[PDB]
């Protein structure tokens, strides 16, 4: 799929992901949620080749949920991101690799810190204050470089995120049919229904 | 396309009098796009330091792999691995992937705890050992680093002088490379103390 | 490369970077990417080119010949179209250039023309061209207004190039500013990015991601 | 653009104290077939220049006619054609160098590597190389094709730099050339035993030696070599 | 790379330059191209550096185990057979071009091996990008019944020819002499005709020249007691 | 490469040049292309040196193991083992091999195995790049039941021409004589065979 | 297929002083892994106190230099023996290069001399004619080895003044002709060590108001 | 992927043409008029390869304007369309053809009839009630097949045109930044500023 | 194609096969490859039939026009005209031509012009695909100043072998004798030359 964004603020992680699904000439759907909840305080958005994206996201989801049941314990965002990276790093030298780029936004309940991880299909992990995949970064990073602070509130983060989406809507050729925004904080994961 | 220059980055290592220095830039990119300015390429296992340039996923993978192997080494041997031995381990590990190699340019640096002798070594992506006396270079600005090191370097430099030499070798090489820069780190290594210094450089 | 040019109250701002590369190798950090075509017209450069050194210097000769013949300053529309009609004859022949022909005349006012090696010729208010254009557009769109002071407009152009110089690997070196009124273009300093970045970071409170 | 068909291999040459020596074997190869065994590839121009040519033989023959025509043209309205205004090596070379570069620039090259060896009016040694690309260079030793890889190393042991030229006699230089020709016969799969050798001396003039043969070859040790490793019989 | 081997009266000598290259860049100026398969069987290697090292180590390891198994000093033909069969299996993809030499109870031996697994016997051999410059010298100066002193001279002269005339070769000359009834002597940097001249200037910087952001002590020691 | 094997009254003689080439460079000018798979069964090798050596080595192993169990093998048996390798691995091999041997029962025999892997029993055989130039000569000059001296002259003259015209062929002319008397090696140097 | 281009290797270097200019270049000429010549002059005096070198493909390089020398000659004829200024020479070369835009001279051209104020001047070109005045420029095979060193030692990049810690830069003090030659020699000695196409000899042409002077230095021949 | 549309109603011809100009990754302009007035009662919209489009349109414009001055007479839409077709038919077998598709909407003052002509870069002319170039037709023709009448008013034509643009905006992946609509009738050519 | 020209005491003889092939199909089994550019200057044609005919036609035109102005041309002159066409149009031609003629002053002469366009004057010449197989035979059996009958036997035996081994060659052996006496055509059928 097309545009996925992430921004880590003071006390939460915010993930924006486009709603459009284009199969060639037509936009088949304009309300697609390009994300999966891996655990109560860990959310992974994704974008890449069709099929591979969901297949991968659900495979990861199942594995983390299996871990959660076995140990009766939620893995840290760092731990989940490392697991995910290894799966992609394993994948890239396979017969047919997973062609999937992901953002992992999680709130670490132990350290009481939000954490955003950006991992591409090669298995290239980086912890960031704000991240993106594909052409999304080319437009947004210049805005985020300017306006971003580590002590921003969630409402300030959403406003900065709106400014990013507006710039994408102005300068990107593809109509991505807006974004679904989700917030990950100490209280868990919720969706901003109006954006 | 070329795996060794997608993410970009550089590592350089030098020997001094009773000391070694290893240094790297902090850039990680997706070709033209700069992604991270905190991607450190120098890792350490005990007193043995390893810098890794090249494809970032493999940089990470190999660090995790040599951490894995040096930890088991320590449990069985009941002692920390030495630079000479680690160099051989790196070469072995890389060559076993001869026809499906990790796209990396590793650089070992450290001081032998028993003999006190300063040691550096470089490798190609499939495990060939380049055990130089003077200096080792690696990464997308290796040509530039070769040019800097070959002119700036002199033997038997004191730690605080060696720092200036390696720092200037890295900085000026990185500035003539599009895929390197965005910060830099220099490790000054002595027999029983290690100082790590972040350099202030142009952020373009 | 990052080059921009935008119309506003005080006329036109033109801002460019200074870097030239051959692959990953940085060839030059000191490149003039603004051809001062004559005292009243400016032109930018981008695209693996410098074809535009020859052709925009040539354009200056054609513009000089025009005002000798017609006893009148050439229009920005006429100047830009001489260049676009020229490159159109050479269409298919080589690589990828892109330019902004900038000027201010009495009949037109402040005018910018995006001329392109594919033959494209577009009049417009704002343009960003080069490998770092998207980064520049981000800063420019969010902060652009018609009612900008000459001081603030100059800074916005400087800041937009800095934004691209930072992210885009093939942009950087230094920023060359120009301000264009109908009385002529005015040069506003060569600004090294190495020094400009730390200056802007500290003063503006931006680039919190980077450690300094 | 073409491909070479009938080809001539190495042309080797060096300077010595009073002049230059140049040599080339008498073979015109047709791929792996050693088709023509009587081909002269050293072509003298006047009594002071010898042009040695390798590569395509049809193009060589064209160049040969151009040089022949050059001498004719130089004689026209030139009372000093056999004296002050006679053709120099430098004149003949620059002409060829002009043609070779012009032809490469029309994407229709004369598929050759040429060495113009000679002695100037003032007694100076002339030795310069030109090829299908129009690339030119001069050196105390010059060689084409395989000669570059095998002859030069041997010839450079005699004249390693400019200062060694006055110290090298014609006997020592000729010996080095003749030895180089033998080495090329051992190791070049498209060479012949028969060759021609030319000496252009500022005192004794142009000496052109035809029908020379590689001699004093070492082959006896072959009898002792058996199998490719473990075989004893 | 220039590597040569030369037979003589009572043994065999091999030699090599010390330049390693990646494209037009010199990767190592003092590379070690002479590898020890066993105490009295040494080989010189050209082509891909990792391969010549790796393939020699492997065969050398198996040769050692074989020598312990048979209670006999290893033979050159064993190293030759083991190398060629390995290289052949990989169809030239292991880029190792070797000159294998040594002394054993059978006598003194000199062989060459190519990447595809072909072997050649000879009294004088040369491999690598400078083999043509080396072979020119060998063909000009080699004779039967060479002494030890003459063979070392001829071998190092052949390497020099490559060093000077071939851009793929350079720096120093390594030699290894393996004489019958004697310990093999490995002469590292036998010749050093390429020492760099003194630089015109010292580029030692004044301390505090480099701008620094942060300093910190790195904990290399283990977790501490108390 | 110019190789040939010729049967005559007393047995068979194998003949070959000594040139190994990497393109136009002569990697080895004193190569031994006549190689031994058994006491009195030899072969001439053309094409890839690596392939023909690997093959010849394996064949010698098979015939050594054959001998240990079933006694001396026939020349036909040797040719069959060569064939089995060349035929079954035709996609990965470039080997033109002439097998030649001497029994007391069958006397001198010659089998040629070209690229395909096919076997062809003949009175005499020629192969290698340089053989093309001597088809005319060899066909005209070959007789059956020649003497040893006549057969040596036939091979010498034939390979001399093959060498003269083929760039890939050259050096010394090696020969190996296979008769009841035993195994005799012959060598002929350029100065001798060029003036013929 | 016929490939009309080739790489003859080599490396050149132009440094502009306060009242002088140097244009240095190694004398080694090569194809692939063979040396053609250990001394083949690459930097030429073109008259009017201008020195030139077109590094890369020697045939195109020799053609270009030849044509510029010719251009200087015809400039004198057509304009009453007027001295061709370095800035005018540079622009003239742009047109020579761009004149073959669609079949380029495969060379990296550098000229050096004095501007009309008497100050040192170096101009640098790409193969298709783009040019720019510079204080410092290395061109050719080993340009990537030399330029970073020159940024550091000529323009004092990344160098700051002790005690201030990054706050105050090192001042851009002018370099003498003796100081420049030291940097030139060390650049080529270093380039020779790590680049196989660089060596044999170093020829430097120094341009002052007094005229053009030559200096030659040995380089390693391996 | 530029969208240019045409519909001939009772007494006028309406041409809709996108405003977006995309040069690869960025939308450089969102107010581009992809049309030229050839004569007072003849309008030509165009879409194809960058540069070629305007170069061709202006070349045609100049020729028709030259004809108008010479004869002091306006050519019929049919005549202009035939001229244009010949130029493209000539172009297609040239060294470098014009890669331009056009719609020619004109009002014939002699016959008092609106006329819409669709001509592609090959020089393939067709007179139509409604036309389009590129992928535009794939979405719109099904709507036009259903709703179109020959006796529609100009206001009804604009409403039907809005329905076409809405469907394009829903199902096309590319954001074409809306359209500039122009009407060609007996009174000449005017632009609908609000759409 | 198997073609050859041989000088002898009384003059020169041209020889050729008669096979024209489209791949493996014999388009013409009775082709005349010996063609006349002047009274006593003929040529043997190999390679493209279309190219060699177009060339030979043009050469005959040039020599006819030469004769009208300057009298009878030399065989060297004829070879030079052939060369000029083959050399200057080497990119578009596939023609291997042997020129052979008889003067009273120069007697029998033979010039061979291979693909490149080069000229080579020789005592005898062989060319065409089938010539490869008879280099060895022809080199061994050629003598200078042979008789007419010896030269006919030399060509017959040579081409016989070339035909025997080369698929592209076959049919009848045509010959053309050029002497002071005049121009004699000879033909030799399969039954005659195969049993040799
Ligand atoms: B910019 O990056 O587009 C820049 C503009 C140019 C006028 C200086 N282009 C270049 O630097 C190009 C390479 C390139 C990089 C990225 C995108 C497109 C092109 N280089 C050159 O034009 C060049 C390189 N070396 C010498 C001279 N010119
Ligand atoms: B010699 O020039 O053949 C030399 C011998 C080697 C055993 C030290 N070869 C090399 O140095 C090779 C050349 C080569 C380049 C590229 C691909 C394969 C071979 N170099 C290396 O193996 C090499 C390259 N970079 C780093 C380390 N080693
Ligand atoms: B002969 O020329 O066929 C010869 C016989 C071989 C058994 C020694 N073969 C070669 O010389 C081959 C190349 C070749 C030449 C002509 C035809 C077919 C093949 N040479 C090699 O295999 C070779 C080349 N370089 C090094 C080692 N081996
Ligand atoms: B001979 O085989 O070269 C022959 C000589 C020709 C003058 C009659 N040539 C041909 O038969 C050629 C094909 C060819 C075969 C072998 C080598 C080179 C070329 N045949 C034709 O030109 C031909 C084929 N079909 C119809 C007409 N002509
Ligand atoms: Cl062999
Ligand atoms: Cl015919
Ligand atoms: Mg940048
Ligand atoms: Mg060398
Ligand atoms: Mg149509
Ligand atoms: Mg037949």
């Amino acid at each position: 799929m097309d545009i996925i964004l992430g921004i880590r603020v003071q006390d939460s992680v915010i993930l924006a992901s486009s709603k459009a699904v284009t199969r060639g000439i037509s936009v088949l759907k304009d309300s697609d949620d390009k994300t999966r909840q891996l655990s109560p305080h860990t959310l992974m958005s994704f974008a890449g080749e069709a099929g591979d994206t969901v297949q991968f996201a659900e495979y990861i989801q199942a594995n983390i949920q299996l871990y959660s049941i076995r140990e009766d314990y939620e893995l840290s965002p760092q731990a989940v991101s490392s697991f995910v990276r290894q799966e992609l790093a394993k994948s890239i030298r396979s017969r047919r690799p997973y062609q999937v780029n992901v953002l992992i936004g999680g709130y670490d309940k132990k350290k009481n810190k939000p954490e955003l991880y950006q991992i591409d299909y090669l298995g290239t992990k980086v912890e960031l204050p704000y991240g993106a995949h594909g052409y999304s970064g080319f437009y947004t990073f210049s805005l985020l470089d300017h306006h971003y602070r580590p002590d921003m509130t969630t409402e300030e983060g959403l406003d900065l995120l709106k400014l990013c989406v507006q710039e994408l809507e102005k300068r990107m050729p593809m109509d991505f049919k807006g974004v679904i925004v989700k917030i990950v904080d100490k209280d868990g994961i919720r969706q901003v229904d109006d954006f | 396309s070329d795996p060794s220059s997608i993410n970009g980055g550089i590592v350089v290592a030098m020997t001094g009098k009773d000391c070694v220095a290893i240094a790297c830039d902090l850039r990680l990119g997706s070709q033209s796009l700069g992604v991270s300015n905190k991607f450190e390429k120098i890792f350490h296992y005990g007193h043995v330091f390893l810098g890794i340039t090249g494809l970032a996923t493999d940089v990470t993978t190999l660090n995790e792999m040599f951490r894995y192997k040096t930890n088991l080494y320590k449990l069985k041997e009941e002692r920390a691995i030495e630079p000479e031995t680690f160099t051989q381990l790196v070469s072995s590990s890389l060559y076993e992937r001869r026809f499906g190699p990790y796209f990396v340019g590793p650089v070992v640096a450290g001081i032998n705890s028993k003999s006190g002798k300063p040691f550096i070594a470089g490798f190609d992506l499939i495990g060939c050992i380049d055990e130089a006396k003077d200096f080792i270079v690696s990464g997308t600005a290796s040509d530039q680093l070769f040019g800097m090191c070959e002119s700036l370097y002199e033997p038997n430099l004191e730690p605080e002088d060696l720092f200036e030499t390696i720092s200037q070798a890295l900085l000026n090489a990185a500035d003539r490379d599009a895929l390197s820069g965005w910060g830099a780190v220099v490790y000054i290594i002595k027999k029983d103390e290690v100082v790590k210094r972040y350099l202030k450089m142009r952020q373009d | 490369t990052t080059t921009l040019a935008f119309r506003f109250q005080g006329g036109i701002i033109v801002a460019v970077d200074s870097r030239a590369t051959a692959g990953n190798w940085v060839a030059s950090q000191t490149v003039k990417k603004v051809i001062e075509i004559n005292p009243f017209l400016l032109g930018t450069m981008a695209g693996g080119a410098a074809d535009f050194q020859f052709w925009e210097t040539w354009l200056g000769s054609q513009c000089r010949l025009h005002e000798l013949r017609e006893k009148e300053r050439i229009s920005v529309a006429a100047a830009s179209k001489i260049l676009s009609n020229l490159v159109y004859q050479y269409k298919g022949a080589g690589l990828s250039m892109g330019t902004m022909i900038c000027g201010y005349t009495r009949k037109e006012g402040p005018t910018i023309y995006y001329v392109d090696s594919d033959g494209t010729r577009l009049k417009g208010d704002i343009f960003c061209v080069g490998s770092g254009q998207t980064f520049a557009y981000g800063v420019l769109d969010s902060n652009y207004k018609w009612d900008l002071s000459v001081e603030d407009a100059l800074y916005l152009g400087k800041r937009s190039i800095l934004a691209a110089a930072h992210r885009d690997a093939y942009s950087g070196g230094s920023v060359n500013l120009y301000h264009v009124t109908e009385d002529g273009w005015i040069y506003h300093g060569n600004h090294d990015v190495g020094e400009l970045f730390w200056k802007v970071k500290e003063e503006e409170g931006s680039f919190n991601n980077v450690i300094g | 653009t073409q491909q070479p068909i009938v080809t001539g291999t190495s042309v080797i040459s060096m300077k010595y104290d009073n002049g230059v020596i140049i040599a080339a074997d008498n073979l015109g190869s047709y791929g792996s077939l050693l088709r023509f065994n009587g081909v002269e590839r050293l072509i003298p121009v006047g009594d002071n220049t010898v042009v040695g040519i390798s590569g395509d033989i049809s193009d060589m023959q064209h160049i040969e006619r151009l040089l022949k025509d050059l001498v004719t043209e130089n004689a026209y309205d030139n009372p000093l054609a056999d004296a002050e205004e006679a053709l120099e090596p430098s004149y003949i070379f620059e002409y060829l160098a002009t043609v070779m570069y012009q032809r490469r620039s029309k994407m229709n090259p004369l598929w050759n590597a040429i060495i113009v060896a000679g002695v100037q009016s003032n007694g100076d040694q002339f030795l310069r190389y030109v090829n299908l690309l129009g690339v030119t260079y001069s050196s105390p030793t010059l060689a084409t094709g395989f000669g570059a890889h095998m002859a030069n190393p041997l010839l450079r042991k005699v004249v390693d730099r400019e200062s060694d030229i006055p110290k090298t006699t014609v006997q020592v230089a000729e010996e080095a050339i003749v030895n180089a020709m033998r080495v090329l016969y051992y190791r070049d799969a498209r060479s012949s035993r028969n060759f021609s050798l030319a000496i252009i001396d500022k005192n004794t003039g142009l000496t052109f030696k035809k029908n020379l043969q590689v001699e004093n070859m070492k082959w006896d040790f072959a009898k002792d070599i058996k199998g490719y490793g473990t075989q004893k019989i | 790379t220039t590597i040569v081997g030369v037979k003589f009266n009572n043994g065999v000598v091999i030699a090599a330059d010390t330049r390693s290259t990646q494209g037009p860049i010199v990767a190592d100026k003092n590379c070690a191209k002479l590898h020890r398969i066993s105490p009295k069987i040494w080989c010189a290697g050209a082509g891909t550096a990792a391969d010549t090292e790796a393939v020699t180590q492997l065969i050398g390891s198996n040769i050692e185990l074989h020598s312990l198994y048979t209670s006999r000093e290893p033979r050159v033909v064993s190293a030759l057979q083991m190398l060629k069969q390995h290289l052949f299996k990989y169809q030239g993809h292991i880029g190792a071009y070797l000159i294998v030499a040594g002394v054993d109870p059978t006598g003194s031996h000199l062989f060459s091996i190519h990447a595809h697994g072909s072997t050649d016997v000879g009294y004088y051999l040369s491999l690598g990008s400078g083999s043509l410059a080396a072979m020119a010298v060998l063909e000009s100066h080699w004779k039967q019944d060479l002494t030890k002193e003459e063979a070392i001279k001829l071998a190092s002269d052949a390497i020099q020819a490559g060093i000077w005339n071939d851009l793929g070769s350079g720096s120093n000359v390594d030699v290894c002499v393996m004489e019958i009834g004697k310990d093999a002597e490995y002469l590292r940097n036998y010749l050093t005709p390429n020492v760099r001249e003194e630089k015109q200037k010292s580029y030692k910087f004044p301390r505090g020249t480099t701008a620094v952001l942060k300093e910190s002590i790195v904990n290399i020691c283990d977790i501490q007691e108390e | 490469t110019s190789i040939m094997a010729v049967t005559f009254k007393d047995g068979v003689i194998l003949g070959a040049d000594s040139r190994t080439t990497t393109g136009a460079y002569i990697a080895n000018r004193v190569t031994d292309k006549l190689t031994r798979v058994h006491d009195k069964i030899w072969c001439c090798r053309s094409g890839s040196a690596a392939d023909t050596q690997a093959i010849a080595d394996i064949v010698q192993y098979h015939l050594e193991l054959y001998t240990s169990q079933y006694g001396t093998p026939s020349t036909e048996t040797a040719a069959s083992v060569f064939k089995e390798l060349c035929y079954e691995n035709k996609d990965n091999l470039t080997a033109g091999i002439i097998v030649a041997g001497y029994d007391d029962k069958n006397k001198g025999e010659v089998y040629t195995i070209p690229l395909g892997g096919s076997v062809h029993k003949l009175p005499y055989a020629i192969a290698g790049s340089g053989s093309t130039f001597i088809y005319g000569y060899c066909d005209k000059n070959f007789r059956e039941n020649m003497s040893k001296e006549e057969t040596v002259d036939f091979i010498k003259h034939s390979l001399s021409q093959a060498i003269k015209w083929d760039g890939s062929s050259g050096g010394v002319i090696r020969m190996v004589v296979l008769t009841a008397a035993g195994v005799e090696r012959l060598i002929f140097y350029p100065d001798e065979y060029e003036q013929l | 297929q016929f490939n009309p281009y080739g790489d003859n290797g080599g490396t050149i270097l132009g440094i502009a002083g306060e009242d002088f200019a140097v244009l240095a270049g190694d004398t080694r000429n090569i194809t692939d892994y063979s040396i053609n010549s250990r001394y083949e002059p690459k930097v030429f005096d073109c008259g009017d106190n201008i020195v030139m070198s077109a590094n890369g493909f020697a045939a195109d390089g020799d053609a270009l230099v030849k044509r510029f020398k010719n251009s200087v000659k015809w400039y004198h004829f057509d304009h009453n023996d007027k001295k061709l200024s370095i800035n005018s020479a540079a622009r003239n070369i742009q047109h020579l290069l761009y004149g073959k835009r669609f079949f380029p001279y495969y060379v990296h051209t550098i000229i050096a001399g004095l501007d009309e104020d008497g100050k040192g001047a170096v101009y640098s070109f790409d193969p298709v004619g783009s040019y720019e005045r510079e204080q410092c420029r290395a061109g050719g095979a080993a340009a990537s080895l030399i330029m970073p060193f020159l940024d550091n030692q000529v323009n004092f990049k990344n160098q700051y003044e002790p005690g201030t810690n990054g706050k105050v830069k090192k001042p851009l003090k002018y370099l003498s002709v003796e100081e420049v030659i030291k940097l030139v020699r060390d650049s080529f000695t270093s380039a020779t060590e790590r680049h196989i196409q660089v060596g044999d000899g170093l020829e430097i042409l120094i341009v002052t108001k007094d005229g053009v002077r030559k200096e030659f230095y040995e380089l390693k021949r391996d």
